RNA sequence: ACGAGAACAUGCGCGACAUUCCGAA
């Protein structure tokens, strides 16, 4: 058996969706630094009781229920910050593109409180980057990642020019490396096979839609701010919020000038409110698209294998 | 007829799943999950099985010797007897944080890329269970190469997973033997 | 259970476009309950575990944790406040508190799951 | 008889689609409350039984939420409204006789397969 | 002063042997 040891260096922000959402109420967010502390609720309401204000956050909670910021409530009480770090699981980085804290969906972490990214989950993007019954390639989870590293980064759209969304996925700060073991074969799948397949596809998905971006005025400005290393070279995009086109087999399968016509249609079918209304073919389909000023690209990510 | 107890650990690496009758294994009495010995052994058996048919009793001689044959005219004993392994009361209170996880999938369709989200309850890593396995010395000289053949299993086990999707990030087990005695006899 | 009048005043039809969903409130979703349905599926969990004829702290205290996050999804959206509001599942979890016993709280589990499981059905 | 009559009414597939595994859950929850009740010596049913009666009636409006060919097995075969009537009567001889309904009722299911 | 009187249907014997709740996302 084949056993190589996997790295993955996040270049861009990547969020892997937990399968849960929370607003302002389960963590602290301070606006004047920007930065959002994920607190646990038990540990908030024993606090609130020892101190006597558990009734207070309910009636603050009674009118405040769409907005009800924890942050802003602990201000109100004046209460001391050192408390405030003590009942705090951990703290992490906020980057805005534009604003507070409204609707975060949570990183996927393990049960013990560390955070890490699934196997599942590179499974599914090796699968679908390939083609265009997977039972020998056997892919494990990922080594937990700093706490501190993980920050809650801004997702934002560039339909031929950026714009940030309100939508905040808490994706994993730039220059952090996670480990695999992966164990295959040598009778039905090659890494040099694979990975060299893997870069083909990102190649040409680069071709013949990010080169529309480049050539748009929106493009340009992320080339000039750095969303692209020079490096982009085996990349994948593993996190939610890439976009549709990343890693996909029916744009490897269908040639050029006509897969992005089923790409149309098949976002049209996707979208119908946003796609559907729109009917002509852009010259890129699909047209949409950090605290320092390099720019990143949502899920980047780079490959590197040790057999 | 030498009786050697196998007793130790096996901590889990990833999510560990087996799937029960999405739940997981666990003891009725305790409500804590378990490893089954009838996966480990079904676990250790395939794969040393792999390593050296359709009744699934032809195998090679040394598979019969140690997990046992059913053969029509040659039934041999099974030599290795693998228990159902508990989760450890040492793993239960580092945990006094949720014994069991519920991971989502969202399984997205390729033609329709239309997602169909699943749930899987796996244990969290870091949990361990406290096996037991026991040797049965039929002939004493074939004992060292049987042990030899129990060894090679365990690594692949440790190389392989335990139960559930194994290729998505779960099962993955690590083996700590603790003592290795002739209980009974004088072996 | 006496929870089959609550959910049968609590279920409603709705038709649109030629579609007929039969939902009890336009916005009782399987998976916006589910996070509280969790909840106590973790607090009981615990419970069982424990195996104890009171109510634990700690249980006390995920519970606790539970009525804010019942509070929560009353402000999320207006249709599990009106659930809330018809079950009056507040009074059941201070009884729980109150009485501290393990009894009243699997009592209230079951009638809770019952509630659920009626919705369920009459969808 | 009636259980005969209702699985023949239900033949055609029996049930929309019913198969002993979707029925298990509520095979195991009715042996195991008739195997309480059989180990007591007394007439009229308990508290703690009449509980797990409970209990059961909402495990069967459970599985028919879940399953059509269950909704229309308990539609079809009167298992709720039964147990309902153990729980009213509260005499033990009605639930052994209920028991003994469900039985027959799985059993020409199974024979009508 | 009963076709009667004395006479264990009893001794030995594992419902046991092989079987991953797994592939797929």
């Amino acid at each position: 058996e084949k056993v190589y040891q996997v790295k993955l260096k996040v270049y861009g922000p990547v969020h892997i969706g937990s399968g849960k959402i929370i607003r302002k109420q389960e963590y602290i967010y301070d606006r004047r630094k920007s930065l959002a502390h994920i607190v646990d609720g038990p540990n908030l309401v024993k606090f609130l009781n020892k101190k006597g204000k558990f009734t207070a956050y309910l009636q603050y909670l009674n009118t405040t229920k769409e907005r009800a910021d924890l942050y802003t409530f602990l201000r109100q009480e004046q209460i001391d910050t050192n408390d405030w770090k003590t009942f705090v699981l951990y703290t992490e980085r906020v980057n805005q593109g534009k604003k507070g804290m409204n609707d975060l969906h949570l990183f996927v972490r393990d049960g013990r409180g560390d955070l890490y990214i699934p196997g599942s989950s590179l499974k599914g993007a090796l699968r679908t980057v390939l083609e265009g019954a997977f039972h020998s390639l056997s892919i494990s989870d990922s080594l937990p990642i700093d706490p501190k590293n993980l920050a809650i980064y801004q997702k934002i759209d560039i339909n031929k020019e950026l714009k940030p969304m309100p939508l905040y996925r808490e994706c994993v700060n730039v220059g952090t490396t996670v480990e695999f073991t992966m164990k295959i074969n040598s009778d039905d799948w090659t890494i040099e096979k694979i990975e060299k397949q893997i870069q083909q596809a990102y190649l040409q998905y680069w071709n013949k839609w990010f080169v529309g971006m480049v050539t748009t005025p929106g493009g340009k400005a992320f080339i000039k701010g750095g969303g692209l290393p020079s490096v982009l070279p085996t990349v994948l995009f593993l996190g939610g919020g890439t976009g549709f086109p990343s890693k996909t087999t029916h744009y490897l399968q269908k040639p050029k000038e006509q897969a992005q016509k089923d790409i149309f249609a098949i976002l049209q079918r996707r979208f119908r409110n946003v796609y559907g209304k729109m009917a002509t073919v852009p010259k890129n389909v699909p047209m949409v698209l950090d605290s320092t000023n390099k720019w990143y690209q949502q899920g980047v990510c780079l490959l590197e294998f040790q057999p | 007829y030498s009786k050697i107890r196998i007793v130790g650990k096996i901590d889990v690496l990833t999510g560990l799943h087996i799937g029960g009758g999405s739940p997981v294994v666990r003891d009725p009495y305790s409500r804590l999950p378990i490893i089954p010995g009838s996966s480990i052994k079904g676990k250790m058996r395939s794969l040393l099985a792999k390593h050296i048919q359709k009744m699934h009793n032809q195998d090679a001689p040394e598979i019969l010797r140690l997990f046992g044959s059913s053969q029509k005219g040659a039934i041999q004993s099974s030599r290795l007897q693998i228990s159902d392994a508990f989760f450890s009361k040492a793993s239960q209170e580092e945990f006094d944080l949720a014994y069991t996880e519920t991971k989502f999938e969202n399984t997205i369709s390729r033609l329709t890329a239309v997602a169909n989200p699943r749930q899987i309850e796996r244990v969290t890593r870091g949990a361990s269970f406290d096996f037991h396995i026991i040797y049965n010395v039929e002939n004493i000289n074939e004992v060292m190469a049987d042990f030899e053949n129990i060894k090679t299993a365990i690594h692949l086990l440790e190389n392989d997973y335990l139960g559930g999707g194994g290729t998505r990030g779960n099962g993955r087990i690590r083996f700590v033997i603790d003592s290795i005695d002739t209980v009974v006899g004088d072996f | 259970n006496f929870a089959r009048k609550v959910v049968e005043e609590n279920k409603r039809v709705k038709d649109n476009r030629g579609r007929q969903e039969i939902v009890l409130f336009n916005g009782l979703t399987t998976s916006k309950l589910r996070n509280l349905l969790e909840l106590i599926n973790h607090v009981y969990t615990k419970v069982y575990n424990s195996d104890d004829t009171t109510l634990s702290e700690d249980v006390r205290d995920e519970l606790e944790y539970l009525k804010v996050k019942f509070a929560y999804e009353s402000g999320r959206e207006p249709a599990v406040r009106t659930f809330i509001e018809k079950t009056y599942v507040d009074k059941l979890v201070d009884v729980v508190l109150k009485k501290n016993t393990k009894k009243i709280f699997l009592d209230y589990c079951k009638y809770f799951e019952a509630l659920v499981a009626y919705a369920k059905f009459y969808r």
